[PDB]
């Protein structure tokens, strides 16, 4: 390619598998540099790293939706996803919401 | 770091009366600067009505340095700045 | 105020800590006994690794770009030697102090200034309180990882999914100068780390009865 | 946390405990067993002879279990009737699973709270006592609830 | 506070369970810890379903939103 | 006319209670290590043979030891008056065995101890020389 | 609708006398019923953009049902294990749209219909 | 009168759970070690048998770490038996180290062959009193 | 929906009916995530059948 | 496999995928003998051999 080249040639790839956060997520270990978050609604439990909401719970989310999702082998999950207040998520069949301080 | 104009609270021990100068110590009991003392000296009013410490000499443990902050000091849980002594 | 918050906190801090380093120390014998590590070692004193699985990974990587993988495994802590068994005081233990240090500038002078106090100091034990609750369940947390992750190694070792570390011994027998002598000079280095095999054939099946 | 409820609405285990007492005064069975609950109701004060008519009286006990049965969180409840035996055994099997059907959606149309409703009619297949002596004054000729309080 | 009335009182708060437990064998209908399901359908608070309040300091009385909504029913107009 | 539930225990600790939700997890996880380690490795020989039982074995104990083997088995040599043997020498590193059991025999707190050697150690009986010996792993 | 409860009351200068004081009353009353047609403004063009999206959407489908646009369309592809010797992926799998949709020009491609 | 109730027993359900658990563990950890422990026949072992002629039962404080060759013609020397090798010695000297303050030498021989393990082996003759060393190949 | 979804009729499903034999009826717990002959050529040693690939 | 070209692939679908400025293609994938190609918005099928 000479110095006085127009263009370049686009690249591209394989997309990228998961993060390795989320394992630790999944074993509950919260990652280095994050802080604790506050969750209020049930059994479920958040951190903020890296402008990314981490949640580990077994339910299902519902609203704001979610960039990862990663399942135990006992229906435990963990989900990557963006900052929001809020939560939406069915229990039983029943619609609950949560509510999330310290974003 | 420290905000303009912040409070603090310290406990003086070397009392001394108001008619000759002298250097008088108090020590940093609580906050983020613990273990630190500052020498120090006053000022005679007109009016004996109040009396301000005048606090320039802060030394603070751990490093070798002597900073220069000047501070004056306020009465506890009367948020005024009398002297506790008597005026007759 | 703030500095009955503030001593409201410390107080319940170090007093859930003593309760909590209290309920440890007595129920002891259980607790090792569940949380086994010398049985755990391998043939020459070398500590196994750390695996971790995740199951159905999904990404989106923008739109119109998707990413699935089935089965994911982790290699995150590198097998090395050891000299002693680890514990569980060194990963669940915590820390006691106790704060004797009333340092009272805010003197309580009215039964209103007593009252507030009261309840700051209220809530500043059970702030301490559930953050001695969050740092034992971090703690509890991470030791599961940790012997999940040992647990995960032996499984995979035994369904030939992992290659088994190698380690040469070299023996020579005296050496040394006419004023230090050693007897019998052994050196043993783990040449070959564990690792997770790719191929097709290693794969082992079971069936439970 | 003042926003936080420190209570479920519409809860207060004293009067849990008044209309159960109030119940069993009244002699419907009521029974827990860990966290399940079995309630069972005699037809004879609810419908007419071996007829799925309600007589306008019961609608008051109908409200009183269903204020008993507002006070739980549930998913799902199951309703089960029982009969003696008449003519044929599809005609009680029919009569069993009209009055199961007519209670659950009275009880649905009542504001109480699961997603699931099972009803069943069994009619006289499982006698809870060898005295069949009577007909509808038989004890036998009843309705059941069964469901489970999850936390 | 009062939960477990007409029975033996209050004897200790299931943690996995987040409800109190009485000295009668029965589950309490008071919560004790905040990781329970009280079914919190409506909640105050603007800028939601969005990225929060965008925490800038800004002269005007208007508030975003972080993904980019606006936020002028919380702002004050004039 | 009240009611009641029958369990009705001291109150508990919620520590205790993550504590043994935690254990449940792990003694899951390793019970099904157990079964399909079973599965995949069929038996091949039994300890009892290398151990035998003998007279004089049948005196009982309850023990709780938590450290080296040497001091333990030379209290168990003592008990059963029988002559101590040991072969090899002892590696730099301890050999550390915990048990908490009671009320079983000698040649089962034996049979115990040597399982939980494994390869590490092993033990031999020879009650016609009444002789009890504790042979080392020789490695390297 | 976001709803935070305002708690700033403050007076520049309050009504001095009883006539002031009722046209207060009318002014506070007048900015009532503005606050609730603002509101009620407000929740109106939520639902008419609502009603855009879900008539958008089944405009989409009856477009579709009627042959108008072209089908939308993905590539997949599908690899064996993979990773290096600490990590691991068993089955690898990646789905690339390629084919958006969009409207046909050519018209003889589109089917008519007839009710009863 | 007073049968008094166990002390330290788990009077709680999480210590209950957890004693059971910790009884689970223990037991199916005990069955991984059963299952994964390798023993050997007692008829096909290494071992130097004891042929207890009487010069053999003599007791002695010994103390060695080095060579083997030199300490087990010293111990023919001390129980009055010929002694002779077979085979090459290596080059690297096959080193034990053993430490005893009373112990009969047969069974100090044994525990010198379970020591020489592999490289080497010892055969003993009452009847022509003699003891002989054999190498590897 | 109901006009939109089609299926299979049973006289043309393409799936393994149960061979309901005496050896067959045995309880296992199993996980497994890989190739698949390595997995039924075990099932097969177990449940004491012959096996082959074509 | 490795094709170049100046149209679209649909079904088969590449393992990487590059293009120059002007609108020449350039895509690797694994070997299947048949490719499904668009170009101006129609679809046509394409039969590699040996």
């Amino acid at each position: 390619y000479g110095p006085n080249a127009k263009s370049m040639p686009t690249e591209e790839g394989i997309p990228p598998s998961a993060n390795d956060l989320l394992l630790h997520v999944l074993e509950g270990v919260p990652p280095p540099g994050s802080r604790r978050l506050v969750v209020s609604g049930g059994d479920a439990r958040a951190w903020l790293s890296n402008e990314k909401m981490y949640v580990r719970t077994n339910l299902t989310i519902l609203s704001p939706g979610w960039l990862a999702s990663m399942t135990s082998a006992d229906g435990t999950h963990a989900y990557e996803m963006q900052k929001s207040p809020v939560l939406l998520v069915s229990w039983h069949g029943k619609v609950m919401q949560l509510k999330v301080e310290g974003l | 770091i420290i905000k303009t104009g912040d409070i603090m609270f310290a406990v003086l021990d070397t009392s001394v009366n108001s008619d000759e100068p002298g250097p008088i110590l108090a020590t940093i009991v609580t906050g983020k600067l613990k273990g630190s003392k500052l020498i120090g000296s006053f000022n005679l009013p007109s009016n004996a009505d109040k009396m301000v410490i005048t606090f320039n000499t802060m030394s603070i443990p751990g490093a070798e340095k002597t900073i220069s902050i000047s501070a004056y000091a306020i009465d506890p849980n009367t948020a005024r700045t009398a002297l506790a002594s008597r005026t007759n | 105020k703030e500095t009955a918050l503030s001593v409201g906190a410390q107080a319940g801090l170090a007093w859930r800590a003593k309760i909590i380093d209290e309920q440890l120390n007595k129920q002891a014998r259980n607790l090792d006994a569940i949380y086994d590590f010398n049985s755990l070692v391998l043939e020459h004193n070398i500590l196994p690794p750390v695996l971790l699985e995740g199951r159905n990974t999904l990404n989106l990587a923008d739109a119109q770009s998707i990413r699935i993988s089935d089965r994911t495994y982790k290699v995150a802590k590198q097998a090395h030697f050891i000299t002693t068994p680890p514990t569980w005081r060194q990963y669940l233990w915590m820390d006691y102090v106790k704060p004797e240090a009333p340092n009272v500038t805010l003197l309580p002078k009215t039964k209103a200034e007593k009252e507030i106090w009261c309840i700051y100091t209220e809530r500043g034990w059970k702030n301490g309180i559930d953050q001695a609750n969050t740092i034992l369940e971090e703690n509890i947390a991470r030791i599961k990882e940790d012997f999940g992750g040992m647990i995960l190694y032996r499984k995979l070792l035994a369904m030939n999914m992992v290659s088994p570390p190698y380690v040469s011994h070299t023996d020579l027998g005296v050496t040394g100068d006419g004023s230090e002598i050693h007897i019998d000079d052994r050196v043993l280095r783990i040449t070959a780390l564990p690792e997770l095999n790719v191929n097709s054939a290693e794969w082992r099946a079971a069936v439970a009865k | 946390v003042p926003k936080l409820p420190c209570r479920v609405d519409g809860a207060c285990d004293a009067t849990i405990i008044k209309m159960m007492t109030d119940l069993n005064k009244k002699g419907i069975k009521v029974a827990s067993v860990g966290q399940n609950y079995l309630i069972s109701i005699p037809a004879s004060a609810l419908f007419a002879d071996q007829s799925p008519r309600l007589n306008w009286a019961s609608y008051s006990l109908l409200n009183e279990i269903a204020a008993f049965l507002k006070q739980f969180r549930k998913i799902a409840i199951t309703v089960t009737s029982y009969s003696s035996k008449y003519v044929s055994v599809k005609r009680e099997r029919a009569l069993t699973l009209a009055r199961s059907r007519v209670v659950s959606e009275y009880l649905w149309s009542q504001g109480v709270d699961s997603r699931i409703i099972f009803t069943q009619g069994l009619g006289s297949d499982k006698p809870i006592t060898s005295y069949t002596l009577g007909g509808d004054r038989s004890p036998n000729a009843r309705v059941e609830i069964t469901f489970r309080r999850a936390v | 506070d009062g939960c477990c009335s007409k029975m033996g009182g209050i004897n200790y708060c299931d943690s996995s369970a987040g409800r109190l437990v009485c000295n009668n064998g029965f589950y309490s209908t008071c919560y004790c810890t905040r990781h329970a399901v009280m079914d919190l359908q409506f909640l105050m608070g603007c800028c939601l379903w969005h990225g929060g309040v965008y925490p800038q300091l800004n002269s005007s009385g208007l508030v975003v939103c972080n993904d980019g909504y606006v936020s002028e029913e919380c702002s004050l107009q004039k | 006319m009240k009611f009641k539930k029958p369990p009705i225990n001291n109150p508990s600790d919620d520590a205790t209670i993550k504590l043994a939700e935690a254990a449940v997890s792990v003694s899951d996880s390793m019970l099904e290590m157990a079964k399909v380690e079973k599965v995949i490795t069929p038996p091949s020989k039994d300890n009892t043979l290398t151990i035998p039982n003998a007279y004089n074995l049948q005196a009982r104990a309850s023990v709780d030891w938590s450290g080296p083997i040497e001091e333990l088995t030379a209290r168990i040599a003592k008990a059963a008056h029988f002559r101590f043997r040991v072969l090899g020498k002892s590696p730099s590193v301890p050999v550390l065995i915990s048990i908490s059991t009671k009320d079983e025999s000698l040649a089962e707190i034996l049979r115990d101890i040597d399982y939980q050697a494994g390869k590490k150690a092993s033990i031999h009986v020879y009650p016609n020389s009444q002789v009890v010996e504790l042979r080392y792993a020789k490695i390297y």
